[PDB]
């Protein structure tokens, strides 16, 4: 039972209500506790600091504290502006950094302690760029919030050149309301394929807009990169008969991983939660999930690494860990299965680059899997359409026909009568004679329908578009 | 639609169903009709004190002297006051169909 | 102490000084542009370079002054992104193409 302590920040409420990712990390270490697999011989205890949001100088300090006690490893608070602190005081102190939330990766910043189980943008993007490919869409939109979305589609921004496109890019205001007005111009615009990159809480704060100015028709189509596509208050809206298509590595075929998401929804709703704002009360979000991995492939490294000691070093004694060379190496080389599926490092970037991705899609009951995507390959995303269901080889009439007709006066005509009759029988005139007996003579079925524009059809050159019989042909 | 005011040194001017959000699909005329050298007074009071909140081309309020359009304001913005010397003042108020929100109302009176 | 600091170059480093100096009330000068922030609310700081956030209205002014039909847009980094988001804004109001590389 080698005793362990795990540094931990988090920026929070500052209040009462406790955060996500605190709960999963004390998840995490419990699980450590309960099945010895991992660690027979070992147990690790935790301190967990909390901090203000978008505050560094606070950060620092109590980066310094969780140093004077001594740790492995911190686990990065969830926001760059800090995390840069929390980062360039690890490799300066020599202890490995590990973080979860996607930074901005600076260019040339020689860190060297430091991974990140995030789905790094860069995969993430490309993929987005299949996935459109596959779609055949031309004038996509983008549409973020901050600034950093445009980057996390970088890849994206950069495709026209090589594909044949076009999307201009549209900003969702400060304050979320501020959006119909967007959606106005969009309207106006009548962009018909919008991915976009916002988090979750305000795709939901956005769809209630969007079905309340009737955007959501069959034609839209929107995709949303980020992880928690899962807890979208999904159920009215897939009845406005929408595509929706996004990515999940939270894999849920796992019965464990099930298991461990049941034990989770008892702690979770445990916290109280938002009901009103619209989301699926009782899931585990991404970067939790991303956070309880974190401390499992530091074990599953860990456990090799037994000469692990913990120096109750200070900032001011700027000689760093005596131990950080290899068991960061270590980190950088272990494979595990988290609660994402496959995890490994790059060992090139010091990043992650390498996964496995199902895209997933609003079906007519909610999120079903369309497909899987890796690294390697890319692409493996299949069709529901698969057996040749009800499809017989060389049959005759299987499906009936529908046949449109116009009225004219000698041509097609009610048949007089006085009580109520429907279907094909309502029709009479030479056009029908004509069709019944060709009918009998090709041996088809048929059902009959008027062209509800109700004329023949002309090109109208303000679309270049055609009308009426033509059209509905 | 249309509220007419004629030979009233003053009364009241303000968007359908005022206190209620104003019914799309409107396309209402209004008119500030005035004596020669009877001056108007045209006065904004808003319902909603705050820089416009949509401004763009869609459900405009357009101002009308005389005919030059003097203007054409949306959103959440009072126009100031303009003071009235072609006496006959042309006021119309368009409505789309799909933004629907406070409304508006005025105040008018001759001078 | 000092009565007051001069900023260093970078963006990433320039963070930390702000801060400090927010936390001691000193105030802080820079001399480069960085991405601030949104949702910073420290007040102690005041940068001389100009933002690129107006440069990329001149720039778009300068385009169609010119009325170009197509243009490319070539940066360094991403951060160059960030740099002209504005004028990266341009299609939406006027007829104008613009590709990165
Ligand atoms: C560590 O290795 C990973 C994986 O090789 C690097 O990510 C980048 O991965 C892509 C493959 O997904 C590599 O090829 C690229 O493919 C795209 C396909 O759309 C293509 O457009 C690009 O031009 C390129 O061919 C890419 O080379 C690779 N990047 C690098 C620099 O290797 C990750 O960046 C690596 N880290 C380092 C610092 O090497
Ligand atoms: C169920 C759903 O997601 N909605 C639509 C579906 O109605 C349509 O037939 C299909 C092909 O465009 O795209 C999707
Ligand atoms: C696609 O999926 C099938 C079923 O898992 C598998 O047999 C095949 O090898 C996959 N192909 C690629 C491109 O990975």
């Amino acid at each position: 039972t080698h005793v362990l302590r795990f540094g931990g920040i988090f920026e929070y409420v500052e209040s009462g209500p406790m955060g996500a990712e605190e709960l999963a990390f004390r998840f995490a270490v419990n699980t450590i506790n309960r099945n010895r697999t991992l660690l027979p011989n070992t147990t690790l205890t935790y301190d967990t600091q909390k901090i203000n949001l978008y505050d560094s100088f606070e950060a620092s300090k109590k980066a310094c504290d969780q140093l004077s006690l001594g740790v492995a490893a911190i686990l990065g608070p969830s926001h760059s502006s800090s995390a840069n602190a929390v980062q360039s005081i690890c490799n300066a102190l020599g202890v490995p950094h590990i973080q979860t939330r996607w930074k901005h990766q600076v260019s040339d910043n020689k860190d060297s302690f430091y991974v990140s189980l995030y789905p790094d943008f860069s995969s993430l993007s490309r993929a987005i760029l299949d996935l459109v490919q596959f779609f055949k869409w031309k004038t996509v939109t983008v549409v973020y919030d901050d600034s950093t979305g445009l980057i996390r589609l970088q890849e994206l921004i950069k495709a026209p050149s090589r594909y044949n496109l076009r999307l201009k890019i549209r900003q969702l205001p400060a304050d979320t309301k501020d959006a119909k007005p967007l959606l106005k111009e969009m309207k106006r615009g009548k962009e018909f394929h919008v991915i976009f990159d916002c988090s979750h809480e305000m795709a939901a704060g956005i769809l209630k807009q969007a079905l309340a100015m009737g955007m959501m028709t069959e034609y839209y189509h929107y995709i949303f990169t980020t992880l928690d596509l899962f807890a979208l208050d999904v159920e009215p809206y897939r009845y406005s008969g929408v595509n929706m298509t996004g990515f999940r590595i939270l894999n849920t075929e796992n019965t464990q991983v099930s298991s461990i998401i049941e034990k989770w929804s008892m702690e979770r709703l445990q916290a109280p939660p938002k009901p009103d704002s619209g989301l699926l009360d009782g899931f585990m979000t991404t970067d939790a999930a991303l956070m309880y991995d974190a401390v499992h492939v530091v074990s599953v490294a860990v456990q090799q690494f037994p000469q692990m000691t913990v120096s109750s070093l200070q900032c001011n004694r700027h000689k760093p860990w005596r131990f950080g060379t290899r068991f960061m190496s270590l980190i950088k080389e272990a494979h595990w299965e988290g609660l994402t599926g496959r995890i490994t490092f790059n060992k090139t970037n010091g990043l992650r680059t390498d996964f496995d991705l199902d895209v997933i899609s609003l079906k007519e009951e909610g999120l079903e899997k369309i497909g899987t995507w890796d690294p390697a390959s890319g692409l493996n995303m299949t069709e529901s359409q698969k057996g040749k269901p009800a499809n017989i080889t060389d049959s005759l009439s299987n499906r009936s026909l529908i046949v449109t007709t116009i009225l004219e006066e000698p041509y097609v005509l009610f048949k007089k009568s006085d009580k109520p009759l429907y279907g094909n029988d309502r029709f009479e005139g030479y056009c029908i004679d004509l069709l019944r007996e060709l009918s009998t003579i090709l041996g088809f079925t048929y059902e009959i329908r008027l062209v509800e524009d109700g004329k023949y059809g002309a090109q109208d050159d303000v679309n270049g578009q055609w009308n009426g019989m033509v059209r509905e042909l | 639609c249309g509220i007419w005011v004629r030979t009233s040194n003053g009364g009241h001017f303000a968007s359908p169903n005022y206190p209620d959000s104003y019914p799309p699909n409107k396309e209402c005329i209004y008119i500030l009709e005035a004596a020669p050298r009877q001056r108007i007074e045209l006065t904004f009071d808003e319902r909603y004190y705050i820089e416009p909140s949509f401004e763009c081309r869609f459900d405009h309020l357009e101002v009308r002297d005389g005919s030059p359009l003097i203007d054409r304001y949306c959103g959440m913005k009072s126009p100031a006051l303009i003071r009235s010397t072609g006496r006959f003042m042309w006021i119309k108020f368009s409505s789309d169909e799909e933004l629907e929100g406070l409304g508006f109302r005025a105040k008018y009176s001759f001078i």
